[PDB]
């Protein structure tokens, strides 16, 4: 799992990190609706299995069946693609805000199609490691974040982000993960290997300058999640 | 012999209290109160196209004008941005309500489209300031068969505000017909996510609509609407059938997740209070009267003496709902009877089981017609077969055995309609602070009284003479109730004690009243506070029985105060000289004895405390002849 030479970069690209810039990420995807606009984006979390967040969706049980994922690409409108629709969906326990999605059929890896590394169960993030964060112009933008505490950022939240969450330290720049960009990724770097730390949920404030974010804790429900997948 | 003396004649509720206000400029249409932190706060009160932001003490701070659409004033129309915005007409506020994780402030009102209005609120030292609004509503995202910003109905609508996760989720609930229905509908009930950039609604969401065929007839009024535990709950007022009169109504109470946005689990229950007389008059079928009509209702915990009635615990919820008769009856008016929720959810799990197991009950019904298709139990909707792909319990259903209670109140209420209800816990006691049509406020218990009713307080709001608004706020000690142009503030310890005419009644006041005897009237510390006493009360003698008696004698004394809670022990009699006791009203028996028309002298000494007050003093009646 969780590892890229590809981006030359990887341990490179945190020279432009104030700022958000274009750049690859291959474990990111692209849920796209029925009618064929992008919708939401998420994570690669088996060659069958597409972890993102319940807000994506309106209801845990609307009919899928034209639903399906873009893995391959970096832009949002050429052969170096990948077209899986959904089969099925699978609402993650009240407060998740997590969605796994079995796909019609296992995907096929390469250099911008790999999976992520799930981390331990409740493993926790130290502050000032580094994360990432893909979006959607018309093309992808990687951006590199600190993480900080749960304590730091209830400070600037105003005691409410609870325990099964996470806070990166605001971008000074105007940019971070907003409207149609939840359910990407949030990467951590350790060990080697990028790990999928958190999932973009909706924030009270997003893309302000000098302001946290919050994201779903994966390692808190993760037991759950082989649960839905191993069977 | 004994009189009897009537539990009235003590409350007299001609006593007329001031109590501070606000003057609107007409009609109140809405009000909605915020408690913040810093312990700011605010009140706001609405009317036709202009918005009220209060102190707290109902000193207007800020105004603001909601419309008329298509004139170049009301700001929440001018921040919609560059129109055309329109069409024109009054603005008419049919929502006001406010999201605390922001903070923030909703308006939603029968101009445009339904849409809402945001006011990021802004605070001041024990007050509050509404920054200039933000139209809720994406240019871009909406259609004419798609509107998913159109929250407001002009037909009445209620909304609940519930935070999940980091963003906030208005569950939602509208009543509709030909006219709204037609094009840019809001929907009868919807759940949506508001964008994080404040430019409205995440398009998408299942939502539900009564069907084409019964947009005409099958009108659902949405009465109250709130969270608690783990579900949004919807209280509403619909035709009892499809095919049966659309003038049949009753009541009912829809549910969801507070927790999951979907309406999947859109289970509905029918509540149904009667009332019971011993009697049971003509047309009504054993149980009680039915009384189909809620006309509000609100949810709260109970106290102690109240949960034993009822069998529950201390501090669980309860709703209670003020129901009213058929069209309008000819009995009493109103009748209260509590709900408790934890059992409308065990009914709804009960029913919910019922419908969907290994054997079904062949020829039940998921029904809720009106909405979405019939079908029998368990399979889904027109479909006749579960197929295993989906679920049973992933569907809307109505759980047929409906909930029944009998008023609280044993139709003492009577006549004059209540219009208004807000439960509260004062203490390790319950008061339900009612309001009437006859413009009137009734703080009174909220124990399943049988003879009469525990008054706090029964006073005229003002001197106008009208009904009082339905929705009823809160803030610290001190309810917010509305009636005509005008907003009142009533204590929650009801304002005076000089309607209690009798140290009786008076020290019997449930302590926080404050309630004391100042001599020959009742009343707070506040009014005499030289002579103040909350403890003793002295005997009155009301008459006897053998008034003319021969030189024994078996007096049987009757008046009131003369018992601990009979006595005896000691109290001494004076019957022209010397008597003798020996073992509403309370009556007793005095054998007297000879001298060696006068008057008949009682007194009580030396006494041990009452559970409420206690007993001292003399009273002194005349007419007793002596015979030879
Ligand atoms: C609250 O008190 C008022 C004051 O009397 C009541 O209004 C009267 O109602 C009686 C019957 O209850 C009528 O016959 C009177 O003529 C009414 N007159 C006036 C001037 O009010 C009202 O009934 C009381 N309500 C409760 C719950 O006690």
């Amino acid at each position: 799992c969780g590892k890229r030479v590809d981006r030359l970069d990887q341990r490179r690209s945190k020279l432009r990190v104030v700022g958000g810039h274009p750049g690859n990420s291959p474990w990111t995807v692209s849920l796209r609706n029925r009618q064929g606009q992008h919708f939401c984006g998420g994570s690669l979390v088996k060659e069958q299995w597409i972890l993102t967040a319940r807000q994506c969706f309106s209801s845990c049980h609307m009919p899928l069946t034209g639903y399906e994922v873009w893995l391959g690409t970096l832009f949002q409108n050429e052969p170096s693609l990948q077209r899986v629709p959904v089969a099925k969906m699978v609402c993650g326990p009240s407060g998740s805000q997590l969605v796994l999605l079995k796909l019609e059929r296992s995907v096929t890896l390469n250099q911008r199609v790999a999976l992520i590394c799930l981390p331990p169960e409740w493993y926790v993030v130290p502050p000032g490691t580094k994360c990432e964060i893909a979006g959607w112009d018309t093309v992808l933008n990687v951006a590199l974040l600190n993480v900080i505490s749960n304590q730091e950022c209830n400070i600037k939240h105003r005691g409410r982000v609870r325990e099964s969450e996470m806070c990166t330290e605001g971008l000074l720049a105007p940019v971070g993960a907003c409207e149609g960009d939840y359910g990407g990724p949030l990467a951590c770097f350790t060990h080697n290997s990028w790990v999928l730390e958190g999932i973009i949920i909706p924030n009270r404030v997003c893309a302000r300058s000098r302001w946290p974010a919050v994201f779903t804790r994966v390692s808190v429900f993760v037991d759950w999640i082989h649960k839905v997948m191993r069977l | 012999q004994c009189p009897r003396t009537p539990y009235a004649a003590s409350r007299d509720f001609d006593v007329k209290y001031v109590v501070p206000s606000f003057s609107a400029g007409g009609l109140v249409q809405a009000m909605v109160t915020y408690e913040g932190d810093r312990n700011e706060s605010a009140v706001f009160v609405a009317i036709r196209n202009r918005l009220h932001v209060l102190g707290p003490d109902l000193k207007s701070v800020q105004s603001l004008a909601t419309g008329p659409a298509g004139d170049p004033g009301c700001q929440t129309c001018a921040a919609c941005g560059p129109g055309p915005h329109g069409p024109p007409g009054d603005t008419d506020t049919k929502v006001l309500v406010l999201d605390p994780a922001l903070p923030a402030l909703v308006s939603c009102g029968s101009s445009l489209q339904g849409r809402c209005f945001l006011h990021d609120l802004e605070p001041q030292g024990t007050a509050v300031h509404l920054a200039a609004p933000a139209c809720l509503f994406s240019a871009h995202h909406n259609r004419p068969d798609d509107c998913p910003d159109c929250v407001a109905s002009p037909l009445g609508t209620r909304v609940t505000v519930v935070e999940q996760g980091q963003a906030s989720y208005f569950y939602v609930a509208s009543s509709l017909d030909a006219a709204v229905a037609g094009s840019f509908s809001p929907r009868s009930v919807s759940i949506r996510r508001l964008k994080a950039d404040a430019s409205g609604f995440a398009p998408g969401f299942v939502a539900l609509s009564v069907l084409p065929k019964h947009l005409v007839s099958y009108s659902i009024e949405y009465v109250h609407s709130f969270h608690t535990g783990a579900f949004v709950y919807f209280l509403t007022v619909q035709p009892a059938s499809v095919t049966d009169d659309p003038s049949a109504l009753h009541t009912r109470l829809a549910r969801l997740s507070a927790t999951e946005p979907e309406l999947g689990d859109y289970r509905e229950l029918v509540l149904d209070c009667r009332f019971a007389p011993k009697l049971v008059p003509r047309g009504s079928p054993e149980g009680g009267q039915p009384y189909p009509v809620l006309q509000v209702a609100h949810s709260a915990p109970v106290g102690a003496q109240l949960a034993t009635e009822l069998s529950i615990a201390e501090g669980q919820e309860v709703l209670f709902g003020v129901f009213v008769t058929g069209k309008d009856g000819g009995g009493p008016n109103s009748v209260v009877c509590a709900f408790p929720i934890d059992l409308l959810d065990t009914l709804i799990d009960e029913g919910v089981e019922r419908c969907c197991e290994s054997p079904v009950h062949p020829g039940l019904r998921r029904g809720l017609d009106f909405f979405q298709s019939p079908s029998f139990c368990p399979n889904p909707p027109g479909l006749e077969a579960l197929s295993p792909n989906t679920s049973c319990r992933h569907f809307p259903l109505l759980v047929s055995s409906s909930f029944s209670r009998v008023d609280l109140f044993n139709g003492l209420l009577g006549p004059v309609q209540v219009t208004a209800l807000y439960v509260t816990r004062l203490d390790n006691v319950t008061v339900a602070h009612m309001g009437t049509m006859d413009g009137r406020i009734l703080q009174v218990e909220l124990v399943r009284s049988l003879n009469y009713l525990l008054y706090v307080s029964n006073f005229s709001l003002g001197d106008s003479g009208q009904p009082v608004q339905r929705d009823v706020s809160r803030l610290g000690d001190h309810l917010l109730f509305a009636s005509g142009d005008q907003v009142f503030q009533v204590p929650i310890q009801g304002p005076g004690c000089r309607h209690f005419l009798t140290c009786g009644r008076c020290l019997r006041a449930w302590h926080f009243m404050g309630c004391g005897w100042c001599g020959n009237m009742c009343g707070q510390q506040k009014e005499c506070p030289g002579s103040w006493q909350q403890d003793h009360c002295p005997p009155k003698l009301t008459e006897f029985h053998p008034h003319s008696g021969p030189l024994s004698t078996r007096l049987t004394l009757c008046g009131s105060n003369f018992y601990l809670h009979p006595e005896g022990t000691h109290q001494v009699t004076v019957g022209q000289s010397p008597c003798r006791p020996l073992p509403f009203v309370e009556e007793f028996e005095c054998e007297l004895e000879p001298l060696g028309p006068t008057n008949v002298s009682l007194t009580v000494t030396n006494m041990p405390p009452g559970k409420h007050f206690r007993v001292d003093g003399t009273s002194v009646l005349r007419g007793f002849s002596f015979m030879e």
